[PDB]
């Protein structure tokens, strides 16, 4: 419909080519070191709070 | 190119008929009322056509001359002009053609977006439908805002008052009311679609224009019709647009559908016909209103019906809009539309400021079917919460026993958890959950100032954990023992979760 | 329908017109200082961006 709605359909048909070509970028687990904490409780929880409890 | 082509296939179709016609002269023209001579066989509220294409009703048929009231600009007619009878009582188009339409009085689209493509035209001033067609109301018309679906409930048939102030959230009031509707238009059954009508009566343009587009970003267009008689528009315009509106909402209900149509204000209507009345000089009465006055409403707001299902079973809500000054009800319009009207919604401007909004004042709405037209769930818990503020009502105007300190308590947990926002209405099973967490004694630990964040915190989780609950308790229409349970262990859990 | 001789003769306007209209005929200056005015007003509601093709992003992570 939008493309047998405006003059220039070449252009509104590069856009939608470059639409469906062009994706998006996605965020990472860096901000997710935190990982590391899990394993450090596991002494406290786990090794040392449990065994001297 | 094809601009000038679309331009020529206007005037490929024409009219080329040209008729013998009856006419007449204008004697005499002036304040928007014209004072035809001839026109020996013009009925009574006809609609006739001037020499520049402009329309008018023949409303007085004296022995000399014939009054007319010109819809539109008056200074385009002349003296000895010429006046042309239609033979045709003033009518309206009307169908689905008109949805998402913004229309005038007359029915003709104002928006631009080409032409209205409807098949059929109605009278605008057809009677109310008899005494046998009619059945209770049962249906509920469900609005959005907690307090008006839990306090001062509202039927498909029924005929609610919205009376107030300037500036107490009326329009906010209708436009939730039209903007809830959407969830059940985008549904599949038939039964429960509700295509609502705005009247907007001596609204400045700017105000039916940031209406309009408020509805389009709700995506509430899709069957709402708008018929806007502003300011600018000559009183026998703003006189007639209501009853534009209800000839196109009594097509709807006429055809098995369900229509709310919504008069905002009456109270313009009243004026703008004193102003015609005044210029055809008859008579004044009461504050200068005509003697008809009470009939001018009571013709109109009594074609909102419910037929019954022999009748095609269609409904047509009305919720005319009333403006008192200073807070006098005791005025005279309000009066005639009170007591014209089924129930009322008082919002008051005391309560607007102290922070209560919607201004609702619970105290003094009403709403004559009240237990019908009400869901179950809702009918269960509103119960409670109307006693248990009709109980803090009394005792409220101080701020020590345990039992009226747990009273004062609960009544304001409940008061705190009535407001509301704007255009966000709520679906029923949502106000159901929230008025349950509040009413069972759960909300009485927190304070009274975090309300509105529990309120808000318990929406969000529950409409997406707990979305099978609410789609049961929409299904069932009730509180079953186990819903109940449920409901018990979510807000137990939620409530220490915060 | 061949009777009508105002119908034929605002047809027949109609078509040259539609020839003639190679520039936009009796435009005057007011066509252009119209024309400049809302496509500006137009440009302000819409917005500045590159008005050629799709603006870039380089969004930014948390
Ligand atoms: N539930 C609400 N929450 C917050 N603000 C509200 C609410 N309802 C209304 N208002 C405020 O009240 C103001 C007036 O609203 P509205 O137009 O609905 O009242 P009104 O009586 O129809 O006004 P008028 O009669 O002058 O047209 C609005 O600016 C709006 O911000
Ligand atoms: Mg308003």
């Amino acid at each position: 419909y939008y493309k047998a709605n405006v003059a220039k359909a070449g252009l509104v048909d590069d856009f939608e080519k470059k639409f469906n070509a062009l994706k998006v970028p996605i965020p990472e687990d860096k901000y997710t070191a935190q990982v590391d904490a899990e394993e450090k409780e596991d002494v406290k929880s786990c090794a040392e709070f449990l065994t001297q409890s | 190119a094809e601009v000038s082509s679309i331009l020529e296939e206007r005037i490929l179709g024409a009219d080329t008929s040209v008729d013998l016609e009856e006419t007449g002269r204008v004697l005499s023209i002036g304040d928007g009322i014209a004072r035809v001579h001839g026109l020996r066989n013009v009925q009574a509220e006809e609609m006739v056509e001037f020499s520049s294409g402009l329309k008018g009703m023949s409303l007085n048929l004296e022995p000399d001359n014939v009054g007319v009231v010109v819809f539109g600009n008056d200074k385009l007619i002349k003296e000895g002009d010429i006046v042309k009878r239609t033979g045709a009582i003033v009518d309206v188009p009307v169908g689905e053609e008109l949805l998402g339409r913004v229309v005038d009085a007359l029915g003709n689209a104002i928006d631009g977006k080409g032409p209205i493509g409807s098949k059929a035209r109605r009278r605008v001033g057809l009677k109310a439908p008899g005494i046998i067609p009619r059945i209770s109301v049962r249906e509920p018309m469900q609005t959005g805002i907690k307090a008006v679906d839990s306090l001062v409930p509202i039927g498909r048939g029924q005929r609610e008052l919205i009376i107030g102030d300037r500036q107490t959230g009326k329009t906010s009031i209708a436009i939730d009311t039209i903007i809830n509707q959407k969830r059940f238009n985008d549904g599949t059954d038939e039964k429960k679609k509700l295509y609502c009508i705005y009247v907007a009566i001596g609204q400045k343009r700017s105000t039916v224009a940031q209406l309009v587009k408020r509805l389009t970003d709700a995506d509430a267009m899709k069957y709402t019709i708008v018929v806007s008689a502003t300011a600018s528009d000559a009183a026998p315009l703003q006189y007639l647009a209501p009853y534009s509106g209800c000839s196109m909402g009594e097509y709807f209900r006429d055809n098995g559908k369900h229509a709310l149509i919504i008069y905002d204000d009456l109270s313009k209507q009243a004026v703008a016909y004193r102003q015609m009345s005044l210029l055809l000089r008859r008579p004044p009465g009461r504050e200068a209103y005509p003697g008809d006055v009470f009939y001018l409403h009571s013709r109109l707001l009594e074609r909102a019906a419910k037929m019954n299902d022999a009748f095609g079973g269609g409904s047509l809500t009305a919720l005319p809009v009333i403006e008192t000054q200073a807070g006098d009800v005791s005025a005279y319009i309000p009066t005639n539309v009170i007591s014209i009207t089924d129930g009322q919604i008082f919002l008051e401007t005391e309560l607007f400021y102290k922070g209560i909004r919607p201004a609702i004042n619970v105290g003094l709405s009403v709403s004559r079917v009240g237990s019908a037209a009400q869901t179950r769930a809702m009918k269960q818990v509103a119960g409670t919460m109307k006693l248990e503020l009709a109980q803090y009502r009394e005792v409220a105007a101080f701020a020590l026993d345990a039992a009226t300190q747990q009273l004062l308590s609960r009544g304001v947990r409940l008061t705190e958890l009535l407001k509301q926002g704007q255009y966000s209405p709520m679906a029923i099973e949502e106000q159901v959950a929230v008025i349950y967490a509040g009413v069972r004694g759960y909300l009485d630990k927190l304070e009274p100032s975090k309300i509105t964040k529990f309120e808000n915190a318990f929406l969000s989780h529950v409409i997406s954990q707990h979305q099978a609950l609410l789609s049961k308790i929409r299904t069932d229409g009730k509180i079953s023992e186990e819903s109940d349970a449920k409901l018990k262990e979510i807000v137990t859990n939620f409530l220490a979760g915060f | 329908d061949p009777v009508q001789k105002l119908f034929v003769d605002k047809i027949r306007e109609y078509r040259t017109k539609r020839q003639t209209s190679g520039g936009p005929v009796d435009a005057g200056p007011e066509y252009q200082q119209d024309l400049d005015r809302e496509l500006f007003k137009l440009k302000q509601m819409y917005g500045k961006a590159d008005m050629n093709t799709f603006p870039n992003f380089t969004f930014e992570d948390p």
